[PDB]
């Protein structure tokens, strides 16, 4: 009942995802009409934008007014008529199963059924059940199982690591032998920030733009085996050392190894250091408190 | 982590999970696919009515539940709160007939603003859409009289999706309208602000309206994108992601006005603004790890000094699981998350309605697929303080008539009695074990037994030159004298005889079949003799019957003699048919058949 | 490259092939006899025989996996030996004996036709696996050149001691069985079609055994007019047979529920103890070995970051005898439904077992309930 770390079977959610986009291609088609091919579902789901650190959204305003009613039952079937038929010339080449699929979405229905719950192989099955009582295990405290469960996972050959999750806060609450968890992470972060589609949402990432998860979690995490401490001028060594000019939130850490470190001239030249920092960190979409919190500790420093 | 050390690694606290509190409450293609335009059936909230405002009186907790065979009726009753929340003493449940099924039913509570509470709760049908007043309950008997702010069957043949409410807003598959309700009595509802949210490529039906900060402004949903509405201005946005890897799921207003609650998929979000015009929260958020589309979520919300803390329940109706995350309001606008727990419930079927109302209580009602039970549930922190009706074997079991009661019991006595039989019976042949005469048995037996194997053994040299089949006819046996079989009473000493009989027909073309190897099947584990069978079986039984020795005795020499081979002539029998059948083949199948691969 | 419309040969091959492979895992690994050797070439060669005196070059032939185990369990029952079709359930869903791939991950490279043809109707959930030997039954006769009856009695022995039944009920059971039948049972259920609605859910001859179980323990339960078994022993009997603990049998029964087509059995997953759990990955890293299909020593190394990794676990007639035990003190209207509750578990275990359908079974104990109803009243 958990989401699976491996490539979807592949044979009839693909042809259902044609028929899906084609049959979306034209009556969008046929709409903007009247509002005046696995390359077709390429184009069709392209021409479309694909007192806390909280790393703001963009919220409403310069968006415009409104749209009065479109959309009455004569003028929707009037565009739903013809494309549904031509429709009916591959729905003529593909699957009874996905037949009544594509009329099911099409009529608006939903399908019970997801793609895990119809792969019904052997291996894949059994992995489902593996994945499924690591993140049930994890739930239940029982980082030892756990444990076993990710390494016997992690073996299979069909798993790529979206699991990582899994294990950082899994060796996080384990404490018991293995590299833990900030070798994990750094780890993450040294063998996929190089070139050295399908599979890829945002929390496994190429070093084009930004690799988001491991990166910023092995930073801020660090920060906090600095915590341990009260390590730092080597924590702000190594974010010193990459350009990656965007990244503000590495700027917010970049500050707040400056803060950390200025808990004489030399605390002076770490004070403003992290003064220097924030403003440059006001370079990108901001993680601000205010100028209070920011300062007002750089002024308990100041006395 | 964040707070933590923003000030200047755990967590915050240990590790505390879920436990229940059971009871129940009241009774009232398709295989493949869901409607999305059917949310919920039932609902219970406290409502306030105008005789409840006269005086100081915080109105009452009612339910209101879909009814009928095609459920079509409307049920609204009350409810009596006291150690376990409980349907009414007197039950009286005011029902009113619908001629359509019903769709959705919402009771809309509201604001704290206001000082009042609802007086009305409202219905999406396949055919109208209606709204209830109910007008001044009385203790008298507890009843629960409810009058009918008429239906609109339709202006647009088109369904309607949601209901969001003083204020009745609907939203038609793309389409939406702000629109009033009457005043009490018998003019119905009418509306002059419109819209659409319409998107030729979105498929689903279901959309979904329910406004925000009570500003006077709503939200309109699919399942691409999340879009706010300033209405009373002009005013639109489609807030900031959109239909690239995930799909809205659900979404429901965790009940203090400025305060959002939106399953995608794989992702819980809190939106709630943080200014006083409307909002995104990316103040970040868990995630929740499916494919599922029928995925529903509802919040329950705690109060407590130090914190203002919220349940989220992720449902399905897929598996009776739930799906629970928790978050927390310090109202400096501070949220964080903790840990994620999940829980089961019980066999087959799953929920329809999950509906919420140095420890935590949290309760809620749930109702099942396809099973009219309305049960309340309770969940706390620690401990310091089936009944089968499964129609389809019931069904199987208790089979009608009279006739066909002492029918069974009339075989049964049968049986019974034939057992008694079987007991006085086999005793005194356990009377005679290791006797001289249960050795002139087991000779006379033996080999009078090996006088008729070779009777039949004749008689398949005759139908020897056969070469049609390989099997010979009813072979395996005690062959044609059965009281010989059981008059013996002892393991070892026929364990011995069918070893003296192997061995007395070593004249070969004759079958061969090692007992061991298969009682390897029958306990699990290597079985050398045929006695240390009858031993285990013996230690078990023992354990258990009485008489154990003599059942036991009974049922491996039952099995001994299932299992006593006397298949067709040997090896070199077969072997005749084998090329034989080989042969009519045509002649390259014949090249293709293959002994010894690799 | 590869063979073009008459890899008839190369098909046949290959699926020969698999079939001495696994005989060879069933002798050697099994202890079965040598002869059954020979009872499958008799009757694969009477099939082969059969679709060789077939003309059209169009195959029309369908050699699944299912007609493997069905001429496995063929000849397995010619010869009278007590392995039933759940022995070969649990046996090939435990990956014990190869099965789920065309000749496995290591071979040949054949039309992918037929490829289709052998990984296709690979499972035998729904009672695919007696409609396959009922089927292989019609399409060289079982009556004439092989014997058809079933090895019954070690059968109900296989079902008390699965249950923890007192061994009065294997005669009670085999006294209803003569009754219906006077013990006569029979392999074909074949009219060479799909078509059939009445008569034909229950003539696979095990199907009806177990039908004859479950219903003799209703009746002889609910009618002991002596009082012969208490009404607290249907208790601590389904409490014994509820107890999940860790034998090769259970854990197996864990392994095949992996694998089973309905809920509830994959909420049975959910509910493992953490030993089942354990003994699970102990038999995923055993058997999950016969898996399928620079950077990569640095996935050797990457992989050796995190550690791949006085018998606790007691025997099946050890859990039995124990169980036994636990309800060894042996010596109104709502004991109904300790005897409800006990049948649907047994149920549930004969389903998971024999790998058919809840409403499959039930059709059948239906129907030959009324089958003993009808010639009782
Ligand atoms: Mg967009």
């Amino acid at each position: 009942m958990f989401e699976v770390p491996i490539t979807l079977t592949n044979r009839k959610f693909a042809q259902r995802r044609k028929l899906k986009y084609q049959y979306i291609n034209y009556i969008s088609r046929r709409f903007d009409r009247i509002s005046k091919q696995q390359k077709k579902r390429r184009r069709e789901r392209h021409w479309r934008s694909v007192s806390f650190e909280i790393w703001r959204t963009v919220s409403s305003q310069n968006k415009q007014p409104i749209n009065k009613q479109k959309m009455t039952y004569h003028n929707f079937k009037k565009i739903e008529k013809i494309p549904l038929r031509k429709m009916e010339i591959p729905l003529l080449h593909c699957t009874k199963e996905n037949k009544l699929y594509f009329q099911s979405i099409s009529r608006g229905l939903e399908p019970l059924k997801t793609s895990t719950s119809e792969v019904r192989n052997y291996r894949t099955r059994h992995i489902v059940t593996l994945t499924d009582l690591l993140h049930l295990n994890v739930s239940r405290h029982n980082w030892s199982l756990a444990y076993k469960i990710f390494a016997t996972l992690i073996r299979i050959p069909g798993v790529q690591i979206k699991s990582l999750w899994g294990i950082g806060v899994e060796i996080l609450d384990n404490l018991s032998n293995s590299s833990s968890g900030l070798d994990f992470l750094q780890w993450m972060c040294q063998i996929y920030s190089s070139k050295s589609r399908s599979i890829v949402p945002p929390f496994q990432t190429g070093s084009r733009t930004h690799t988001a998860k491991f990166a910023i979690t092995y930073l801020w995490s660090s920060l906090i085996n600095c915590q341990k401490s009260m390590l730092i001028d080597k924590i702000s060594e190594w974010v010193l050392t990459p350009p990656f000019m965007e990244d503000a939130e590495v700027w917010f850490i970049y500050a707040s190894c400056h803060l950390l470190k200025a808990d004489i001239n030399q605390v002076i030249k770490h004070i403003h250091y992290v003064r220097t920092f924030l403003k440059i960190c006001l370079d990108k979409g901001g993680f601000a408190v205010p100028s209070r919190l920011i300062e007002n500790q750089l002024k308990s420093f100041e006395s | 982590v964040q707070g933590a050390s923003l000030y200047c690694t755990l967590a915050e606290d240990a590790l505390d999970l879920h436990i229940v509190v059971k009871s129940l409450l009241c009774d009232t293609q398709d295989a493949f696919f869901w409607d999305p335009t059917v949310a919920n059936r039932l609902d219970s909230q406290y409502i306030q009515t105008a005789s409840d405002l006269r005086n100081y009186r915080d109105g009452t907790e009612i339910i209101a539940y879909a009814s009928g065979k095609t459920g079509s009726v409307l049920n609204i009753a009350v409810l009596t709160r006291q150690n376990t929340l409980h349907l009414n003493r007197h039950n009286n449940v005011t029902s009113i007939e619908l001629h359509s099924p019903i769709k959705s039913i919402k009771i809309p509570g509201a604001s704290e603003s206001i000082g009042r509470r609802s007086n009305l709760v409202g219905i999406i049908t396949e055919n109208s859409f209606q709204i209830f007043r109910i007008e001044s309950v009385h203790s008298r008997s507890c009843d629960v009289m409810v009058s009918s702010s008429e239906p609109l069957y339709f202006v647009e043949i088109d369904d309607l999706q949601v209901v969001d409410f003083q204020f009745a807003i609907i939203d038609i598959k793309g389409n939406w309208s702000i629109g009033r309700i009457p005043k009490n009595f018998n003019n119905q509802l009418i509306d002059n602000l419109h819209g659409t949210i319409f998107d030729p490529e979105e498929l689903s039906s279901w959309k979904r309206i329910e406004w925000f900060s009570h500003f006077q402004k709503i939200l309109v949903f699919d399942r691409s994108k999340m879009i706010e509405i300033d209405f009373m201005n002009n005013w639109q946005t489609e807030v900031v992601q959109a239909k690239a890897w995930s799909n809205i799921r659900d979404y429901k207003r965790i009940d203090d006005k400025n305060g959002i609650l939106l399953t995608s998929r794989e992702i819980i979000i809190v939106g709630a603004s943080e200014s006083n015009d409307p909002v995104r929260r990316i103040s970040w958020k868990h995630d929740l790890d499916p494919d599922d589309t029928t995925l529903r979520i509802t919040v329950q919300k705690v109060k407590k000094p130090d914190h203002i803390l919220l349940v989220a329940f992720v449902y399905s109706m897929r598996h009776k699981r739930i799906y629970m995350h928790v978050f927390s309001h310090r109202k400096a606008n501070l949220f964080q998350s903790l840990g994620c727990s999940t829980v089961l419930e019980i066999p087959g079927g799953t929920p329809t309605g999950i509906e919420t109302i140095f420890e935590l209580v949290v309760d809620f009602l749930v109702k099942l697929r396809n099973s009219s039970e309305v049960y309340y549930y309770a969940l706390s922190n620690t401990q310091n303080s089936i009944i089968v009706d499964h129609p389809e074997w019931a069904s199987l079991f208790n089979n009608a008539d009279e006739r066909e009661k002492e029918s069974i019991g009339a075989l049964v006595s049968q049986i019974k009695l034939k057992e008694r039989e079987r007991i006085s019976r086999v005793q005194n042949l356990i009377e005679h074990e290791n006797s001289h005469d249960e050795d002139k048995y087991l000779q006379d037996l033996g080999y009078r037994l090996s006088i008729a194997t070779n009777e039949l053994l004749e008689s398949w040299q005759k139908t020897k030159d056969e070469s049609i089949l390989s099997g010979s006819l009813s072979h395996s046996k005690l062959k044609n004298l059965l009281e010989n079989s059981d008059s013996f009473a002892s393991i070892p000493e026929f364990s011995s005889l069918l070893d003296q009989f192997f061995q007395y027909y070593q004249d070969q073309d004759v079958t061969f079949i090692g007992f061991e190897k298969l009682l390897h099947l029958f306990l699990h584990e290597d079985v050398p003799g045929l006695d240390i069978f009858y031993n285990k079986l013996l230690q078990c039984w023992v354990l258990v019957s009485p008489q154990a020795e003599l059942l036991t005795k009974e049922i491996v020499k039952d099995i001994i003699w299932s299992l006593a081979r006397l298949e067709k002539p040997s090896l070199f029998e077969p072997i005749q048919n084998e090329i034989s059948r080989s042969l009519s083949g045509p002649y390259q199948d014949i090249i293709s058949s293959w002994d010894m691969d690799d | 490259k590869l063979i073009g419309h008459e890899a008839k040969l190369l098909f046949l091959k290959s699926f020969q092939f698999i079939l001495k492979r696994q005989i060879r895992w069933l002798i050697t690994e099994m202890r079965f006899p040598k002869e059954f050797e020979h009872v499958a070439k008799i009757i694969w060669l009477k099939i082969l025989k059969t679709i060789n005196d077939q003309p059209q070059e169009e195959l029309k032939l369908q050699l699944h996996m299912t007609s493997t185990i069905s001429i496995l369990y063929l000849a397995s029952t010619h010869l009278s030996l007590p392995v039933y079709t759940c022995d070969y359930i649990k046996w090939i869903c435990t990956a014990k004996m190869p099965y789920f791939q065309a000749s496995e991950i290591l071979r040949i490279q054949l039309p992918n036709y037929y490829v289709s043809i052998l990984e296709g109707s690979i499972s035998p959930f729904n009672g695919q696996l007696y409609n396959k030997i009922a089927l292989t039954c019609g399409m060289i006769h079982f009556k004439e050149f092989f014997n058809s009856e079933i090895s019954c009695q070690g059968l109900l022995l296989k079902l008390v001691m699965q249950c923890a039944l007192p061994p009065e009920f294997y005669f009670y059971t085999k006294q209803v069985i003569e009754f219906e039948e006077t013990d006569i049972r029979n392999l074909t259920l074949w009219e060479r079609t799909d078509e059939r609605h009445t008569g034909r859910v229950s003539n696979h001859a095990e199907l009806r055994v177990l039908s004859y179980f479950m219903l003799t323990i209703n009746w002889m339960l609910s009618f002991d007019r002596d009082r012969q078994y208490p009404l607290k022993w249907i208790l601590s009997l389904t409490e014994s047979l509820t107890q999940r603990t860790t034998t090769s049998e259970s854990i197996g029964r864990n392994i095949v529920k992996v694998v089973y087509p309905d809920k509830p059995t994959s909420s049975d997953y959910f509910q493992w103890s953490e030993e089942e759990t354990l003994e699970f990955l102990k038999w995923m890293e055993k058997q999950f070995l016969p898996t399928q299909t620079d950077q990569k020593i640095a996935r050797r190394k990457l992989y050796k970051i995190f550690p791949l990794d006085s018998t606790h676990q007691l025997t099946f007639i050890e859990d039995l005898q124990e169980r036994y035990a636990k309800q060894t003190p042996f010596f109104p209207p709502a004991r109904k439904e300790a005897i409800g509750r006990l049948l649907t578990h047994i149920a549930s275990q004969l389903l998971v077992d024999f790998a058919i359908s809840k409403e499959q079974l039930k059709d059948c104990i239906s129907r030959i309930k009324n089958a003993c109803l009808h010639r009782m009243n």
